[PDB]
């Protein structure tokens, strides 16, 4: 806001406010570090009540242990594939009918726009949903989560209403020099869309990698299976074969350095491709 | 070619084997690429491995309306004779006389083992697993924390409450804390076992929460009002902390974690696999020794040991009416109660776990001087899997302690060995009721099990109500409808 | 190329009401013409017709032999200069000015001597590689009409072209539109909202209000002889002062005011005014004087000073005669006082007059 | 008519908008078609009265209305209040320091985010329980304890969810013009006087819309999340119709009452947005 | 509050660029000054700095006695109207006004005398429980004034607050802030963009660009006789000419300009300009007449018409001498038409000159 300074109730406001943010935010950054420094330290440690805040012993072996994991990196894979093809077949069924329920000439443009928009207050339910997804046959089909969903009225609406935020004088200049339909959205409101492109295709990204329950439920061959699905395996529920549980002796990681290397080994590429696209959205001051 | 071929062109089939929450079949593993090369048929799994619960996975295959060709697994048998009845599984009794000689040779030399298996019309919808041996489970207790606590191994139940209550009082390990643990287990339901040592029943069999035969009536332990009674002191062992309290989500890690880090003084489990433990962490913990014990007195004045090894189990694997084979799958189930097929069931695969000794499988120096159990390692390799083969003791015998051995033969002389239940045979009419019901009965009596052990709700306050709760999920219907098969059976 | 347009009773219409009635224009080739009235009105719906951007609901419009109500705005043979500039932020300039060309065929057509004559009349030598991010306004609203000449088209239409721009712009750009129109010629319609540009850029000044054309003419034949009191107080610089008036005693000679002033009037037959009609008088700033300077002279009136703005040399003087005040241009060196009164000459040539009821001039 | 006529030219719009439309009448209006069936099998309008007598369904729903308030009394507001707290950090390199690690949360899995809750709640092994033994206070197994289920859960909410839903609120705030504040400032208005006065009531539309999405649903509130860490001592405060309907459907294979208990919770999620939306039009500027 | 405010040596710097330069301004009380120029000077910045919105990065600045520098705004007794819509859209026109006085809440009669009294000035009664959802622009920008009066402080401040309408509106609201000044009669310090403004409403206008102040004094020392070529350029409704010229043969008398034009110099002692030295020399179009003064003395410069753009009962005359054009006004018939040669007449009197290198008058 405006910058003041000044009175001294304002003053003891902002002070006790930049203190208990900072107290919010230490307590939003402290699992994650929690995680690395455990992940990172000895299973002995862990287990003894040590660490916390830092490592202690370095075991270093859970990674070893992780890394080992075929079907860790096949899930992997699997994630990979579903959030870049999940990602394009999303924008390719969103961006065009975004930018045809947008233009203000459409015969029904009413009732399409009622067809997108009722989806999102009232919903069929799980089960026939299920049932819906077994007629079609796209069960245990990496294509069937795909296409399974490939759209969110959310993400319509919002491209649509970003698509009129546009002026009409480019379409309109664009038909004046012979330009009709497809040319346009290509050429000149695609390159203008290029911010709320990029939040849709952020959602659309983080809906596929961080997404389970579905991709838990529709599939069934491990070779087809995601990451959350095979973390939902081995970081909640915490069930293990007699051979992990007779490599624990033999190792000298505990299951708890094991689990924290995993989750480590899920959220580093995240925590990677996170600063380019929160500075990319920022390019300002905040927001 | 071979001569255990059971057929002569390559058979590959589809197989979902969903079992004890942990394990899904694997054609990759070493044993099936054995019974492959063997049995001239090739077992492809169709599962997720990244499932958990392995009963739930069995629904869902079964109500996706797609069959498989083999369907295997544990706790299956009553499904079988369900969905057997149903027209889901083919019945294998003509197949079994005509093409398979070894089964049917086993069936006639065991009688009562073909008798439990069999459905309410008679016929064998799948072959089961058939364990060999006597004994089961017997009590296992520190021997250096009985030596430096200076006290007596105890012969009853107060003695064993004060030298568990110096357990976690007093610091057994050294370490200088109270973070040592009792009494642990890798099995959750033996926390209910518990209450044999105030002389109830956790259950009429191996199975846990089973039916039993009480002066020639049908009753089962956890609806007794005597059940009540330990599991009020069990709580109460909970409460002091002489109970684990991650035993019911700890699960299979216990043994190696709890003695591995020395915070156990007490188990139950089984004799071979836990004094196996004694030479595997002996490097680790410098003065680890585990020893058998005899079943300590009860309130009852007597020496309890409720579990004994049953003949067969509810284990095994059938025949869908999709298999398009039933020939050539019903000779690969009596490939496994050949020899060849219980040595590379059993001992594994010879040339790596085992060599041919005279005629006899033994063990390589690589597996019996391994820490980690041989079971375990079998486990992984695709062995001593509840599939439908017939199991070899001497397996167990090789890799079995000395002291191990002591302690059979301590519980055998000592004769506190329970006789196991064999089960009645129902009519169809009387199948459906314990079929629907029987699921549910044991699902909520287990979860109730869990909410009094961990102290959630209270025993007494809520002992009518669970009572009345049983009344109304029609266990007393599957009882009534148990002592009508009974009845008819044994008289005097 | 120097081409001639009508349009005849053109009508649009949305739901309930309609914007623009029945709209009827000849436009001679190379003539230009400026639709002009207030926010809103048909004006740019008409000239958005005449695109073909919108539908004809009614009547018809050609431009020659041509026929263009049916017909694709890539054939109607028309270049727009829309307010929003319409040139593309990602494409360079000269890709902007091309932008229509790129469609068909190539540098074939050498496309040299489009672009060269187009970027020399504007000037822009430098500007041809650039990007429309940084760019004054002047500069983009020029490249628009950059691409609006690149097509050489039969028509030139405007709408509100020098609206987003600054006033020592927008008078630039006004020169720089009409030494355009002075050079290539060709026949174009201009749609504003400024009187100024209207009054500066066209041959011909059609203004419309909230329905269809008000009325048409020359600038001078709008600012000498308005049709009703809308038109009277739009055109110029300073608003035409309107205060109400009546008639009692005699007829044609003689029109009272507020402060008990009376005013005599010159005969100038074709009048027909009626004694006792109730009317609204209206009088420019330019044509009041204070006091005893030029005369008699054509007509007197007392007042009473409000406030005086100097602009400059000149001034502009607030007077109060009645409740109503009106304004009148005097010199900026000559010292005046508020609150004292005041005499004021009015031109009796240059008076107006208009019904109360009809609104339309009667004088 | 003109149908045809714009039609025509419309064409390729129409050819834009079709895979799209195509794509709902599949994956979600037939799915409906499907929810007119099931309520029959195994005809009909019956199991309802099932799912109304029975026990668990009734917590079920009691716990979701519970959950529900729960949610959105202590969830709703903290993204609000994070945007508010933000929005007053001058030095922007630590107001950009703390959007970074309280947006962070969000990018992070539900899955994850609930393994990192069994795994910092994990007796004699996490790390809470070890900082509880470290002040000397007693010990806690909290997910087999149901009443600390509810208490967890929105912690965990607040942890992932926050800072990523105070980012709208932050752009809606900062969407408002300066001389608001400014005028404001020479007439000496305090800083909690202009965050009341002022920043709220403009911002005001804004929370009401996303209030009407929240209360959009709220039945289905943390369902992945529940689904994943409910115990079976935790079951009877964990329960969500939601957790019923898959439980029973997908889990137990009962297509029929779940389905049922599908469309009433369909239906009544769309009275109460219906009502939720009524109450932020008339009431509030805007709306649906 | 009728008070007195001195600005003294005050510089405003942001990330070490330095907006405004030692700006150094003193203001009698009751005055009305206005800080006029282009964009990117520090007058908005130097009004904000007076208000206290802005920090003083060096200088000083005071109202009366007290130095406001370290003084918090709301103790600086002024009040500042900002040029886009300072209403609060939830809040009516009633609790908008009151705004200020609701902080400490006072006493309810004293904000209801005060509202009515603000609401009784700017005719914001009816409006009083309207609501700033559908209000024009004018009425915000009255209500505006409105609560900024209702303070009573020692300071009116106001930035660029007609900038956001139309020009009629500007006009209107233009006299009536001038009306407001003759009724409050308190401090005003004044920014605008445009010279218009500056000129009706200053009683004295400050010229400022890029931080420094070029010139103060009242609008007619600006008009008549400015400081430099910028302030020349700046102040009246069309720009001063200015266009190169030299002297060469005759000093004192004569000065040449680049057409071959040669224009005679009235004596104008105290100049003692020299022959050959590079000079700009500029005239007023109000001051350029087309064969006005009949057989004028010493024989006026003659250029070419380039274009003539009427604006009403006057006219835009663009002429052009050599590669340069000067701006004339003239009559309303003026037949003309471009491309013939045409004689213009110079008045001697208001001829201006400034240095080449040095942008000063010395004329
Ligand atoms: O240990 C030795 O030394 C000898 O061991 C021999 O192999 C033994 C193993 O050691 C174990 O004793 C093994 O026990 C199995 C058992 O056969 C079942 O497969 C059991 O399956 C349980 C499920 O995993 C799950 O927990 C299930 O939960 C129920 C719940 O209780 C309730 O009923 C609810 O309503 O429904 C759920 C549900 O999901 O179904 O309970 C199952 C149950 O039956 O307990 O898993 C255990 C196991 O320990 O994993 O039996 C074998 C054996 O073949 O006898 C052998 O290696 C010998 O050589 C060793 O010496």
């Amino acid at each position: 806001l405006a910058t003041p300074f000044y009175s001294r109730s304002d003053r003891i406001f902002g002070i006790v406010n930049a203190v208990l943010l900072g107290i919010f935010a230490l307590c939003a950054l402290y699992p994650i570090i929690y995680i690395f420094s455990m992940s990172i330290s000895s299973g002995a440690a862990v287990t003894q009540g040590r660490v916390f805040l830092l490592p202690v012993d370095i075991d270093f072996s859970a990674y070893g242990r992780v890394l080992h994991d075929k079907l860790f990196w096949t899930s992997y894979a699997n994630t990979i594939f579903y959030t870049v093809f999940g990602v394009v077949t999303s924008l390719i069924f969103i961006v065009p009918g975004a930018y045809a329920l947008s233009k203000p000439r459409i015969r029904g443009r009413r009732v399409f726009g009622f067809i997108i928009a009722f989806t999102m207050w009232f919903n069929a339910g799980m089960i026939p949903f299920f049932l819906n997804m077994r007629d079609l046959g796209l069960l245990d089909n990496r294509f069937g989560i795909l296409i399974g969903f490939a759209c969110n009225a959310f993400n319509i609406i919002l491209m649509r209403n970003y698509f009129e935020s546009i002026s009409a004088s480019f379409e309109e200049a664009a038909r004046m020099d012979g330009a009709n339909d497809l040319q346009i959205l290509w050429k000149v409101y695609i390159p203008l869309a290029k911010p709320a492109l990029a939040t849709i295709t952020l959602l659309c990204a983080i809906s596929r990698w961080n997404g389970y329950f579905w991709a838990m439920v529709l599939l069934r061959a491990e070779e087809k299976i995601p990451l959350q699905v095979y973390l939902k395996k081995t970081i909640v529920d915490l069930n293990v074969n007699e051979e992990f549980a007779g490599a624990l002796l033999t190792n000298s990681y505990s299951m708890e350095t094991v689990v924290g290397a995993i989750i480590v080994m899920s959220i580093i590429p995240v925590i990677i491709v996170y600063p380019v696209v929160q500075k990319y959205f920022t390019k300002g001051v905040m927001l | 070619k071979e001569a255990t071929w059971v057929t002569d062109k390559p058979l590959t089939l589809k197989i979902h084997m969903h079992f004890r929450d942990k394990w899904v079949w694997d054609e990759n593993w070493p044993v099936a690429k054995e019974s492959f090369r063997l049995t001239n048929v090739k077992l492809q799994s169709v599962a997720n491995k990244a499932a958990t619960n392995s009963q739930e996975q069995f629904n869902l295959m079964m109500a996706s309306g797609d069959l498989p060709d083999v369907v295997g697994g544990d706790n299956l048998k009553d499904k079988f004779i369900q969905y057997g009845q149903e027209g889901a599984f083919v019945p294998l009794n003509k197949l079994i006389d005509q093409y398979a000689p070894h089964i049917k040779a086993f069936f006639k030399s065991h009688p009562e083992v073909e008798r439990a298996i069999k459905a309410p019309d008679g016929n064998i919808y799948f072959i089961p697993y058939v364990p060999d041996g006597v004994v089961a489970r017997g009590y296992f207790i520190r021997e250096d924390w009985l030596k430096k606590l200076n006290l007596k191994p105890p012969q009853n139940i107060d003695e064993l409450y004060t030298v568990l209550k110096a357990f976690k009082e007093k610091d057994p390990n050294g370490n200088g804390k109270a973070d040592e643990v009792p009494f642990i287990d890798r099995h959750p339901d033996e926390v209910f076992r518990l209450v044999n040592f105030w002389g109830a029943r956790s259950s009429g069999s191996d199975n846990y929460m089973d039916f039993y035969i009480d002066n020639g009536r049908v009753k089962h332990p956890w609806a007794e009002t005597a059940f009540r009674d330990g599991m009020k002191h069990v709580a109460q062992w909970y409460k002091e902390g002489l109970i684990d309290k991650e035993i019911f989500t700890r699960k299979a890690r216990a043994r190696e974690q709890m003695f591995g880090g020395n915070l156990g003084g007490f188990t139950h489990d089984w004799f071979a696999s836990t004094m196996t433990f004694n030479e595997g962490l002996a490097k680790t913990v410098p003065g680890f020794k585990l020893i058998p014990i005899a079943p300590p007195t009860n309130s009852k004045g007597q020496r309890w040991e409720e579990d004994s090894r049953q003949k067969v189990r509810p284990d095994g694997w059938a025949i869908t009416v999709k298999n398009k084979n039933p020939v050539e799958t019903i000779k690969f189930f009596d490939f496994y109660f050949s020899r060849p097929g219980r040595d590379i069931s059993n001992f594994g695969v010879p040339g790596v776990t085992y060599d041919i000794k005279n005629g006899k499988a033994v063990f390589k120096d690589s597996v019996l001087k391994s820490p980690q159990p041989v079971n375990n390692q079998l486990y992984d390799m695709g062995a001593q899997i509840p599939i439908g083969f017939w199991q070899d003791y001497d397996y167990e015998r090789q890799w079995t302690t000395p002291e191990a051995q002591a302690g059979i033969d301590m519980y055998v002389k000592g004769k506190y060995v329970m006789p196991g239940f064999e089960g009645v045979n129902m009519t169809r009419e009387e199948r459906a009721i314990y079929d629907k019901y029987w699921a549910d009965v044991r699902t909520y009596m287990y979860e109730m099990g869990q909410a009094w052990v961990m102290g959630t709700k209270d025993v007494d306050k809520t002992w009518d109500e669970y009572q009345r709760q049983l009344k109304l999920r029609g266990l007393y219907q599957v009882l009534q409808m148990m002592q009508q098969a009974y009845d008819r059976q044994y008289k005097n | 190329m120097v081409a001639s347009v009508s349009i005849q009773n053109v009508v649009k219409r949305y739901d309930k009401t309609t914007v623009v009635h029945g709209v009827s224009l000849d436009i001679e080739p190379g003539e230009f013409v400026v639709l002009v009235g207030p926010s809103g009105c048909g004006k740019s719906t008409t000239l958005r017709m005449v695109a073909g951007l919108e539908e004809i609901s009614g009547g018809t419009i050609r431009i020659d032999g041509r026929v263009i109500n049916d017909l694709a705005p890539k054939d109607r043979d028309v270049a727009m200069v829309f307010q929003n500039y319409a040139l593309y932020p990602h494409l360079n300039v000269r890709d902007n000015i091309s932008f229509g060309l790129r469609l068909k065929r190539t540098k074939k057509s050498v496309i040299d001597a489009a672009v060269k004559t187009a970027a020399d009349i504007l000037g822009l030598q430098p500007l041809l590689e650039r990007k429309p991010s940084d760019l004054s306004g002047g500069q983009r609203q020029r490249v628009a009409m950059g691409r609006a000449i690149v097509r050489d088209p039969k028509v030139f239409l405007f709408d509100q072209p020098l609206s987003n721009l600054d006033a020592k712009l927008r008078t630039q750009m006004r020169a720089e539109i009409k030494r355009l129109h002075q050079r290539l010629g060709t026949t174009v319609i201009y749609v504003t909202h400024d009187q100024v540009e209207a009054m500066t850029l066209a041959d011909r000044i059609v203004v419309m209000r909230d329905g269809l054309i008000e009325q048409i003419g020359k600038p001078m034949d709008l600012f000498l002889h308005p049709a009703n009191t809308f038109v009277a107080s739009f055109i110029g610089s300073p608003p035409m002062n309107l205060m109400p008036a009546r008639i009692a005693v005699d007829s044609t000679q003689h029109v009272e005011l507020n402060g008990g002033n009376r005013i005599s009037l010159l005969p100038r037959a074709g009048t027909h005014l009626a004694p006792g009609q109730e009317v609204v008088f209206g009088i420019r700033p330019e044509d009041v004087t204070l006091d005893g300077v030029e005369g008699s002279e054509r007509a007197q009136i007392k007042a009473t000073v409000d406030i005086v703005e100097p602009l400059g040399s000149e001034s502009i003087l607030h007077a109060t005669v009645g409740d109503h005040s009106l304004v009148v241009k005097v010199g900026g060196l000559n010292e005046v006082h508020p609150g004292d009164p005041v005499t004021l000459h009015v031109d009796l040539t240059r008076v107006h007059l208009f019904d109360a009821q009809s609104q339309a001039s009667i004088y | 008519e003109r149908l045809w006529k714009d039609i025509k030219r419309d064409w390729l719009l129409y050819a834009m908008l079709l895979p799209t439309i195509i794509w709902f009448l599949i994956f979600l209006y037939k799915p409906m078609i499907g929810l007119q069936m099931a309520f029959k099998q195994y005809i009909g309008f019956d199991h309802f009265v099932t799912l109304f007598q029975s026990e668990q369904f009734i917590r079920a729903i009691k716990n979701t209305l519970t959950l529900s308030g729960l949610s959105l009394l202590f969830g709703f507001p903290m993204p609000i209040l994070l945007a508010l707290m933000i929005n007053e950090v001058y030095s922007k390199g630590y107001r950009k320091a703390v959007q970074t690690i309280v947006y962070l949360p969000h990018f992070i899995s539900i899955v994850i985010v609930a393994g990192l809750v069994v795994t910092f709640l994990s007796p004699s092994t996490g790390v809470v329980n070890n900082m509880l033994s470290w002040i000397g206070l007693d010990r806690v197994y909290f997910l087999t304890q149901p009443e600390w289920f509810r208490p967890i859960y929105i912690s965990s909410n607040i942890w992932k969810e926050a800072g990523f839903d105070s980012i709208v609120y932050l752009a809606a705030i900062m969407s408002i013009n300066p001389a608001l504040y400014e005028s404001a400032q020479v007439d000496g208005a305090t800083r909690w006087q202009m965050i009341t006065r002022i920043t709220l009531p403009c911002i005001v539309p804004t929370i009401a819309v996303l209030l009407v999405i929240r209360l959009g649903h709220i039945l289905e509130v943390g369902f992945e999340y529940i689904i994943l860490l409910y115990q079976p001592t935790t079951y009877e405060t964990a329960d969500v119709i939601s957790t019923y309907i898959y439980r029973l459907g997908l889990q137990g294979a009962r297509y029929d009452i779940a389905t049922a208990a599908g469309i009433f919770n369909a239906v009544v999620a769309l009275v109460i947005v219906l009502f939720a939306n009524h109450m932020s039009r008339r009431i509030t500027k805007t709306g649906v």
